[PDB]
């Protein structure tokens, strides 16, 4: 088994890239709050549109 | 919700954000701008109505 | 908030956790290493 393990390491590449893709996402979406809250702060403080 | 689906594409989702606070600074701008100013011109018919 | 009341990301979540361990647990891949292992060997995988 140890001789041949190239057959194996296209599961766990696929895996590996399968996870960085969800953490894009997740830190894509907190972004996304920090932006919100930020225009809200806007709003709150005074008026200015 | 649709930041984690699974074939969303982020732009899009970012793009939709943009458009949805800017209808809610919209809507609550219309409610308020209203409020005071229309209550000001009833106000004044207030003090009308207090001199009768 | 957004995701202590969420039940479509809990359910991925789980999807995802469970092919995971499908991966670890199977006859092919019984060589690996420990979850926490720090191999002081590789010197840029330490420094990572």
């Amino acid at each position: 088994k140890l001789e041949n393990l190239k057959d194996k390491l296209p599961d766990i590449k696929s895996i590996h890239s399968k996870l960085l893709l969800r953490i894009g996402k997740l830190q894509g979406l907190y972004d996304s709050v920090q932006v919100i809250n930020r225009e809200v702060e806007g709003l709150s403080e005074g008026r200015t549109s | 919700e649709q930041y984690c689906a699974p074939d969303t594409d982020i732009r899009g989702v970012d793009a939709q954000i943009k458009n949805y606070l800017d209808q809610i600074k919209m809507a609550r701008a219309k409610f308020g701008l209203e409020n005071k100013y229309s209550l000001k011109e009833r106000l004044s018919t207030l003090t009308k109505e207090l001199n009768h | 908030v957004y995701m202590k009341h969420s039940n479509a990301m809990k359910m991925d979540r789980n999807e995802f956790w469970a092919n995971l361990q499908n991966i670890k647990e199977s006859d092919d891949y019984t060589l690996r290493p420990t979850i926490m292992d720090i191999s002081l060997s590789n010197t840029t995988c330490l420094y990572k």
